[PDB]
RNA sequence: UCGCUCAAACAUUAAGUGGUGUUGUGCGACACUUA
RNA sequence: ACCCCCGCCGUUAGUUGCCAGCGGUUCGGCCGGGCACUCUAACGGGACUGCCCGCGAAAGCGGGAGGAAGGAGGGGACGACGUCUGGUCAGCAUGGCCCUUACGGCCUGGGCGACACACGUGCUACAAUGCCCACUACAAAGCGAUGCCACCCGGCAACGGGGAGCUAAUCGCAAAAAGGUGGGCCCAGUUCGGAUUGGGGUCUGCAACCCGACCCCAUGAAGCCGGAAUCGCUAGUAAUCGCGGAUCAGC
C-alpha cells in the first residue's frame, strides 16, 4: 500500500489526527520536514542541484 | 520618519539593491541612515546522507536569511518617484512603514 | 588622562577605563571584591597592576559582558593590560615577555557529528 | 538525585518546575 | 514513644521519626509540625508529655496509616483480583502494571535472574 | 607518539605562594574541572597546618612531597617471550606526579569528614616519615631492590 | 482521563437503554473496548472484541469505573 | 579465606574447535582448523 | 591552496551598549544626547621561513625577537584507481518473475509494547570535594499566528481563567546550572538511593485498559565505585553542569 496512502494522507476525512505529514516529491511517509515538506533524502537530492533557493552548504 | 525593511537571502543581491536605495534617497532628497545589517536569523538544517541507515557521515545545509534597515527622514518626493521607477530588486522580499 | 584597552575571552568581551587615584574598582557597577567572591583568579586579573608596581593608584571602570563567569576575568585581564600599555610603550617591554598581550585563541570547538562531543565517540562494541 | 522526583534538579532535570520549584 | 500504634521512631528529628511511621512520609512529616507547632530539629528524646499525646494523638486518628492502610492496598488488589483487571493479572503472574519491558528487565517484580 | 617526545604542559605558578608545584596539586585534587573549589579546599588545609604546627604551609608542602618521592621502580619488559620487573630510577616529572598523586589518595583513605583535614593531616604524616601516601612508596622500592636480580637489564 | 463527561459510545447506551427499557437480556457484541463501564448497566453481558473474538464478559458495583478492554484480554496466555 | 572435580551462562576469536578466565554443584581444613 | 567560524585591528551603518562627560533621578542608560567604544553583520589588510644565530650542497630542522597569532594556529567543508559479488528493489526510479472478484481497496479492534532468558548503547545512584533548603550572580545559539506567553485570582500542584505585547537585535520561552553566604544533617540502606505498588487529580486528543506524558500523598526496592574482559580521550580535549531546535496533536 503505497499509492492508496499518499492519496489518503491529503483526504483528512476523519479527525485532524490523521492528517500526518506525508512528503511531496517521492511521497515519504516519514522524515517529512514541514518547513521544505519534503523527506530527508530528496532534500539532499535537491540542494546539490541548486533547486532549493537560500540552501548553501553548512561549513562551521 | 520612515522606515525600510530588507530582507532576503545571498548578501551580494541585498547589498546591491541595498546600496542602489542609499544613493537613490540620499541624492535626491533628505538625510538617510545607511544600510543597518541586522542579526542574519538563519535555519541550520541537519540530516543523514545515505537513503537507509548511516547514523554518521551526514550531512547538513542552512538557509542564509539576511537583514538589512535603512532609514529616511524627511518625505522627499524625489527619493518617493526615484525608488518607484528606479529599482531593479529579484529575490529581495522588501517591507517598508512609516 | 584616562587608560583604556580592549579585553575579550570566550566571546566575553571587557571594555577598560581607566583613571588614575585610589585603588577603587568598579566593574559593571558594584566593587571587584564585591562581585569576585571565592574566587583565587581574582587577584590575578589585576597581576597587569602588580607588574607595573602600582596596585593601590588606579580607580578601574570596566564593562564587561556576556561569557562565563572566568572568561571575564581572562578578558579583564588582557584589558588592564592594554589600559596601562597605551600610556606606556616602556611598559609593554616587560609585560609582554611576562605573556599578556594575546587573546588566548583556546575556545571551545564544535560537537562533531556522529560523535557526542566534538572527540569522545560513543562506546566502540562488537559484541 | 538528577532522579528525585521531588527534588530540585529533580524538575530541573525533567524540565518542568511544578511546586518544590519555583513558579509563576 | 510508640506513636502510630506500635512504631516508635525514637532519638532522632521529629520531622524524619514521623516519616519512619508507615503512610507517613516527608510531607506529612512537615504536615503535624505546621498543624502542631512543632520544631523539626528537636528530637523524640527530649519532648514535652503534652506534645507526645498532642502530636501523637493527631496524626494517629487523622488520616489512614499503618497495618490497616496497608490493608486497604491488598483490599483493592482482592478486586482487581475477583474479576481479573488488565491491572491484577500483572499481580498475578507479577508483571509489573505499566506494560513496560519485560523482554529486557523488569526484575524489580520478577526476582532474581533465573538463568536457565 | 612515535615521532616527537612531546614537550610538558608548562603550568601557571602559583597565584598565592609563587611556585608550580602547589598549583599542580590544586589539578590533582580538581574533580569535575573545579579549580577555585579545590584551591580553596587546599588553602584550607595550609590554615590547618598553622593551627597544629607553627610551621608554614610552604616548607610542610615540600617536606611532605619529598619524602613520597619515589626513587626507584620496576617496570616490565619483553624478551624473546618473557616479562621481567626490572627495577630502575624513575624520572624527576614522574616522581613528582606520583607523590602528589599518591598524597591526594592517601587524604581519601583516611576517616576524616571534610576533605580540608584529610590533607592536613596526610601533609603532617607525610612530611613527618609515616603516613599512607609514603607507605605506599616505601612499597614501591622494596620491589626494585627485590628484583635487584634483574637490574642487569638497565637499558 | 476525560473527567469532564465520562467518555463511552453512544451506540453502547443506546443499546443498553432499551434493554433496561423493558429488561431484556444481555446480548451485546460491542467493539468499544476504549469506553468506560456504565453504573446502571451490572447484570448484562457485552461481548467485547478483543481482535480473536466477542468475550462473553459478565459486569458487576464493582467493575464499573474501568474500561471494557480492562476485563478482555488481547494477548494468548495472560 | 584457600585447593579440587564437574555441568551452565558470560568474556578472548572474524568464526568454530579446544583451551584458558569469573560466578553457579559437592567435598577437606594461547593451539588448531575453516567444502 | 582558493570556501566559512573563532583568533589582532580598522573601513561602512547606527533604536546593541555608555554616571563613561553634563542636566532630571522615580538614583532604573528611564529622558536629552553621542558613536569614539561594546555589539550586530559585510568588506579588507595580516604570517611570508619574512629577520638574526647555528647545522646544510639544495630542500630543510632546532633556538631567540617583533607579533593577536609562527613553521597547516585550532576546528569544519572537502574523503582518489578501487576493494568489501558490502547496503538499500520498504526513499524513489527500475529488467524480469509472481497475484489480479484477490498478494489490490476501506473500516473497527488487536499487534510491532508480548516474557523463563541473553547481549549492545545509555540515564540515574550506591553519598560527607556530599544530600535537603533560603537568598544572590555570570551564557551561547535557537525557535515563536492557528504559536512563545510576561501581570492578577483559586489550589499542595500539574493546570485552568481574565488579559497586555509580537510579521520577531527592542514582546515571550528564561531563573542557565555548577557555583557565593547561611541552616539541619553525623557514617546510618541513611534527609543517600526513586524503582516498585495503592488511592485522588490535571493536559492533549473522536479515544490514554491494552498503550501517553505530568502533579500530590503513601509504600521507600536492588544498590558499599564492582571478577575475567573491555571503551573514550593528547587541551580548551576529558571529565562535569545547564540551555535550544528539528521531529511533533500530545509523547
Ligand atoms: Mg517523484
Ligand atoms: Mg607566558
Ligand atoms: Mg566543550
Ligand atoms: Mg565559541
Ligand atoms: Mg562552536
Ligand atoms: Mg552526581
Ligand atoms: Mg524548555
Ligand atoms: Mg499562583
Ligand atoms: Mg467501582
Ligand atoms: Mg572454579
Ligand atoms: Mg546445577
Ligand atoms: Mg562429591
Ligand atoms: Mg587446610
Ligand atoms: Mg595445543
Ligand atoms: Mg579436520
Ligand atoms: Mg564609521
Ligand atoms: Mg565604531
Ligand atoms: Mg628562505
Ligand atoms: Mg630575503
Ligand atoms: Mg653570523
Ligand atoms: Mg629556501
Ligand atoms: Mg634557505
Ligand atoms: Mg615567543
Ligand atoms: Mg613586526
Ligand atoms: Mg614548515
Ligand atoms: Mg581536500
Ligand atoms: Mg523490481
Ligand atoms: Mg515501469
Ligand atoms: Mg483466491
Ligand atoms: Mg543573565
Ligand atoms: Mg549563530
Ligand atoms: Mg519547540
Ligand atoms: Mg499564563
Ligand atoms: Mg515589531
Ligand atoms: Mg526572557
Ligand atoms: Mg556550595
Ligand atoms: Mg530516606
Ligand atoms: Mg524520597
Ligand atoms: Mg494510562
Ligand atoms: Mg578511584
Ligand atoms: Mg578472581
Ligand atoms: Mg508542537
Ligand atoms: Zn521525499
Amino acid at each position: 500500500a503505497r499509492k492508496a496512502l499518499i492519496e489518503k494522507a491529503k483526504r483528512t476525512p476523519k479527525f485532524k489526527v490523521r492528517a500526518y505529514t506525508r512528503c511531496v516529491r517521492c511521497g515519504r511517509a516519514r522524515s517529512v520536514y514541514r518547513f521544505f515538506g519534503l523527506c530527508r533524502i530528496c532534500l539532499r537530492e535537491l540542494a546539490h542541484k541548486g533547486q532549493l533557493p537560500g540552501v548553501r552548504k553548512a561549513s562551521w | 520618519k520612515i522606515r525600510i525593511k530588507l530582507r532576503g537571502f545571498d548578501h551580494k543581491t541585498l547589498d546591491a539593491s541595498a546600496q542602489k536605495i542609499v544613493e537613490a534617497a540620499r541624492r535626491s532628497g533628505a538625510q538617510v541612515s545607511g544600510p543597518i545589517p541586522l542579526p542574519t536569523r538563519v535555519r541550520r538544517f541537519t540530516v543523514i546522507r545515505g537513503p537507509f541507515k548511516h547514523k554518521d557521515s551526514r550531512e547538513h545545509f542552512e538557509l542564509r536569511t539576511h537583514n538589512r534597515l535603512v532609514d529616511i527622514i524627511n518625505p522627499n518626493r524625489k527619493t518617493i518617484e526615484q525608488l518607484m521607477t528606479l529599482d531593479l530588486p529579484t529575490g529581495v522580499e522588501i517591507e517598508i512603514k512609516t | 588622562e584616562q587608560y583604556y584597552g580592549t579585553g575579550r575571552r570566550k566571546e566575553a568581551v571587557a571594555r577598560v577605563f581607566l583613571r588614575p587615584g585610589n585603588g577603587k574598582v568598579t566593574v559593571n557597577g558594584q566593587d571587584f571584591n564585591e562581585y569576585f567572591q571565592g574566587l583565587v583568579r581574582a587577584v590575578a586579573a589585576l597581576e597587569p597592576l602588580r607588574a607595573v608596581d602600582a596596585l593601590g593608584r588606579f580607580d578601574a571602570y570596566i564593562t564587561v559582558r556576556g561569557g562565563g563567569k572566568s572568561g571575564q576575568i581572562d578578558a579583564i585581564k588582557l584589558g588592564i593590560a592594554r589600559a596601562l600599555v597605551q600610556y606606556n610603550p616602556d611598559y609593554r617591554a616587560k609585560l609582554k615577555p611576562l605573556g599578556f598581550l594575546t587573546r588566548d585563541a583556546r575556545v571551545v570547538e564544535r560537537k562533531k557529528y556522529g560523535k557526542h562531543k566534538a572527540r569522545r565517540a560513543p562506546q566502540y562494541s562488537k559484541r | 538525585g538528577k532522579g528525585d522526583r521531588r527534588t530540585r534538579r529533580g524538575k530541573i532535570w525533567r524540565g518542568t518546575y511544578g511546586k518544590y520549584r519555583p513558579r509563576k | 514513644a510508640r506513636i502510630a500504634g506500635v512504631e516508635i521512631p525514637r532519638n532522632k528529628r521529629v520531622d524524619v521519626a514521623l516519616t519512619y511511621i508507615y503512610g507517613i512520609g516527608k510531607a506529612r512529616a512537615k504536615e503535624a509540625l505546621e498543624k502542631t507547632g512543632i520544631n523539626p530539629a528537636t528530637r523524640v528524646k527530649d519532648l514535652t508529655e503534652a506534645e507526645v499525646v498532642r502530636l501523637r494523638e493527631y496524626v494517629e486518628n487523622t488520616w489512614k496509616l499503618e497495618g490497616e492502610l496497608r490493608a486497604e492496598v491488598a483490599a483493592n488488589i482482592k478486586r482487581l483480583m475477583d474479576i481479573g483487571c488488565y491491572r491484577g493479572l500483572r499481580h498475578r503472574r507479577g508483571l509489573p502494571v505499566r506494560g513496560q519491558r519485560t523482554r529486557t528487565n523488569a526484575r524489580t517484580r520478577k526476582g532474581p535472574r533465573k538463568t536457565v | 607518539a612515535r615521532r616527537r617526545r612531546a614537550e610538558v604542559r608548562q603550568l601557571q605558578p602559583d597565584l598565592v605562594y609563587g611556585d608550580v608545584l602547589v598549583t599542580a596539586f590544586i589539578n590533582k585534587i580538581m574533580r569535575d574541572g573545579k579549580k577555585n573549589l579545590a584551591a580553596r579546599i587546599f588553602y584550607d588545609a595550609c590554615k590547618i597546618i598553622q593551627e597544629k604546627t607553627g610551621q608554614e604551609p610552604l616548607k610542610v608542602f615540600k617536606q611532605a612531597v619529598e619524602n613520597v618521592k619515589p626513587r626507584m621502580e620496576v617496570r616490565s619488559r619483553r624478551v624473546g617471550g618473557a616479562n621481567y620487573q626490572v627495577p630502575m630510577e624513575v624520572s624527576p616529572r614522574r616522581q613528582q606526579s606520583l607523590a602528589l598523586r599518591w598524597l591526594v589518595q592517601a587524604a581519601n583513605q583516611r576517616p576524616e569528614r571534610r576533605a580540608a583535614v584529610r590533607i592536613a593531616h596526610e601533609l603532617m604524616d607525610a612530611a613527618e616519615g609515616k603516613g599512607g601516601a609514603v607507605k605506599k612508596k616505601e612499597d614501591v622500592e622494596r620491589m626494585a631492590e627485590a628484583n635487584r636480580a634483574y637490574a642487569h637489564y638497565r637499558w | 482521563s476525560l473527567k469532564k463527561g465520562v467518555f463511552v459510545d453512544d451506540h453502547l447506551l443506546e443499546k443498553v437503554l432499551e434493554l433496561n427499557a423493558k429488561g431484556e437480556k444481555r446480548l451485546i457484541k460491542t467493539w468499544s473496548r476504549r469506553s468506560t463501564i456504565v453504573p446502571e448497566m451490572v447484570g448484562h453481558t457485552i461481548a467485547v472484541y478483543n481482535g480473536k473474538q466477542h468475550v462473553p464478559v459478565y459486569i458487576t458495583e464493582n467493575m464499573v469505573g474501568h474500561k471494557l478492554g480492562e476485563f478482555a484480554p488481547t494477548r494468548t496466555y495472560r
